[PDB]
């Protein structure tokens, strides 16, 4: 008759901007972006810091 | 009139030689964070004490 067919697909390693593993990690999350956009795989620069 | 227009308490018994008296205070703030956030500030507090005879 027929020969029956199985393939197989191995998914994607990683995404930008994902944390890697488990390590000792640390999110500021008490950040405000002040001018423009910021994508998500890319660095940032902190123009000041509010005092109070 | 002095026990008349001061009001009159009842706690010390008839041993006690001093009493003392404690207030308190505290401190803190807070902020707008985000979802993945590990920096949260923190909060604390103080007293001081007075006595008599």
């Amino acid at each position: 008759a027929q020969i029956n067919a199985s393939y197989q697909r191995d998914m994607a390693i990683a995404l930008p901007g994902m944390v890697a593993d488990t390590s000792k990690y640390n999110i500021d999350g008490a950040c405000v972006v002040n001018e423009g956009d910021v994508l998500v795989g890319a660095a940032v620069q902190v123009v000041q810091a509010q005092a109070v | 009139s002095a026990l008349r227009v001061f009001p009159v308490t009842t706690e010390l018994s008839p041993t006690d030689k001093t009493f003392e008296y404690m207030t308190f205070d505290k401190v803190g703030t807070a902020q707008i964070i985000a979802d993945y956030t590990d920096d949260l500030p923190l909060v604390d507090a103080l007293g001081t004490s007075e006595f008599g005879k």
